[PDB]
């Protein structure tokens, strides 16, 4: 879903370096920059709300 | 039991383990109808077969066996053979198409899901198109057939949510099932609504006049082109009919039907009467020409009422000249014999 949102891993191979900092010294992104389950061509297609955790038994 | 009850408990039980929510669930499952949609197409495109065909094999294998295929529609896709075919060409998809054939199931169930979940909306609705002359489960039904309907054409693109789109073609399905269903004799929707404008036209008038309106005040206050003939025939098509079976007299046993008399079946009277003018029309007929007393005859008693083709290859002059002559001997030797004279009718 986010991979579009951020162009940095799904443009090009950048989710490495979008860990900010300490790398100087599967998915991992920035610290905190996004929050809407949306699509990024300009933030249109959206819908900012919940998040379930639905346990299904199998 | 008591069959309300236990609908309005089964879907209101389902919607209350399973509401939408506002945003996120509507606009989850709207994406995956329409995704099912573009997949079921592109399916239709590289399989060579209708979308018709695709759309059915999708909903097999995810609303139900060979069960609902087999009863619902008699017998054209083989309960197992035929169906299973197809599942095999879009197994063969490789991961590019592979992908739209597990869209398009996925879609398809969450179609039916967002059906469910929005059962209460058209029970609320169809809850006040009560008294128009269907019953309440007929009138859900018909509005639940309105919210599938719905399902059909609405584009997520468009912000606007499934709440006031569902009302507008839930609305129109009711309305219509009240005008196609309410009358035992059918009446068009111009009509229905006719009716209930002439209808509300007689409560104003009912108003202030003290007097049920004749029908001039009728015509007047609808508008452009009424008339009295027209407001009579209205309302006569508004009485719906009588219950043939109904209490009659003093109630204590009497039953409607066994009072109104019968037409095309011969009273003995009129059996007696074919049977002398039928022998005696038959023994004219006999003793005479059968150039144009057969062709009038014919003509006349045996199939349609054209004194031209009337007669074979013989024009028009020799039948004026047989038919009133053998027409008028006929006549005036049973003046003499009297025998048709008193007049069979
Ligand atoms: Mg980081
Ligand atoms: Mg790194
Ligand atoms: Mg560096
Ligand atoms: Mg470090
Ligand atoms: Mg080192
Ligand atoms: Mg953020
Ligand atoms: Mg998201
Ligand atoms: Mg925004
Ligand atoms: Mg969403
Ligand atoms: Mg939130
Ligand atoms: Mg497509
Ligand atoms: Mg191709
Ligand atoms: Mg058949
Ligand atoms: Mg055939
Ligand atoms: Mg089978
Ligand atoms: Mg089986
Ligand atoms: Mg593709
Ligand atoms: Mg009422
Ligand atoms: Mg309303
Ligand atoms: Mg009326
Ligand atoms: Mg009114
Ligand atoms: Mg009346
Ligand atoms: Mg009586
Ligand atoms: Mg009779
Ligand atoms: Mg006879
Ligand atoms: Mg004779
Ligand atoms: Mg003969
Ligand atoms: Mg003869
Ligand atoms: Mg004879
Ligand atoms: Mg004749
Ligand atoms: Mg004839
Ligand atoms: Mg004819
Ligand atoms: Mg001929
Ligand atoms: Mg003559
Ligand atoms: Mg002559
Ligand atoms: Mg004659
Ligand atoms: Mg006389």
């Amino acid at each position: 879903l986010a991979a579009w949102v951020e162009k940095e891993a799904y443009k090009p191979g950048e989710i490495l370096a979008e860990l900010p900092e300490p790398y100087l010294f599967g998915d991992k992104i920035v610290a905190a920059i996004d929050p809407e389950e949306e699509v990024i061509a300009e933030a249109e297609g959206v819908v900012h709300l919940h998040e379930p955790a639905s346990i299904l038994v199998v | 039991k008591i069959s309300t009850s236990d609908p309005v408990r089964q879907y209101l039980h389902e919607i209350g383990q399973v509401p939408l929510l506002t945003l996120e669930e509507e606009v989850e499952l709207a994406r995956k109808v329409e995704e099912g949609m573009e997949a079921i197409k592109k399916l239709s495109e590289i399989t060579g077969l209708d979308p018709d065909l695709i759309r059915e094999v999708v909903r097999a294998k995810i609303l139900g066996s060979a069960r609902v295929r087999h009863i619902p529609g008699l017998k054209e896709t083989l309960d197992p053979k035929t169906v299973e075919e197809i599942d095999q060409k879009l197994k063969s998809l490789p991961k590019e198409h592979k992908r739209y054939l597990h869209i398009a199931r996925e879609g398809e169930a969450a179609r039916q899901h967002l059906i469910e979940a929005n059962l209460r909306l058209v029970v609320s609705i169809a809850k006040k198109y009560t008294g128009r002359g269907l019953s309440f489960l007929d009138l859900i039904q018909e509005g639940n057939q309105g919210l599938i309907r719905a399902v059909e054409k609405f584009e997520y693109k468009r912000r606007f949510k499934f709440s006031t789109y569902a009302t507008w073609w839930i609305r129109q399905a009711i309305n219509r099932a009240i005008a196609d269903q309410a009358r035992t004799i059918r009446i068009p929707v111009h009509m229905v609504e006719t009716i209930n404008k002439l209808s509300r036209t007689a409560r104003q008038l009912q108003q202030e006049l003290g007097r049920e309106p004749t029908y001039e005040e009728i015509a007047e206050a609808m508008g452009p082109g009424w008339d009295a003939k027209r407001v009579e025939e209205t309302l006569k098509i508004a009485q719906e009919p009588v219950s043939l079976e109904t209490p009659i007299g003093d109630e204590k046993d009497s039953f409607y039907g066994d009072f109104i008399p019968d037409e095309h079946l011969p009273s003995p009277v009129d059996a007696a009467t074919q049977s002398l003018l039928s022998e005696e029309l038959e023994k004219a007929l006999s003793k005479l020409s059968e150039r144009e007393a057969m062709v009038l005859k014919l003509r006349k008693g045996l199939i349609d009422g054209e004194e031209v083709g009337a007669f074979f290859g013989v024009t028009r002059e020799r039948i004026r000249q047989i038919e009133n002559k053998a027409l008028r001997k006929l006549k005036y030797h049973e003046s003499r014999t009297r025998k048709l004279r008193d007049f069979l009718d």
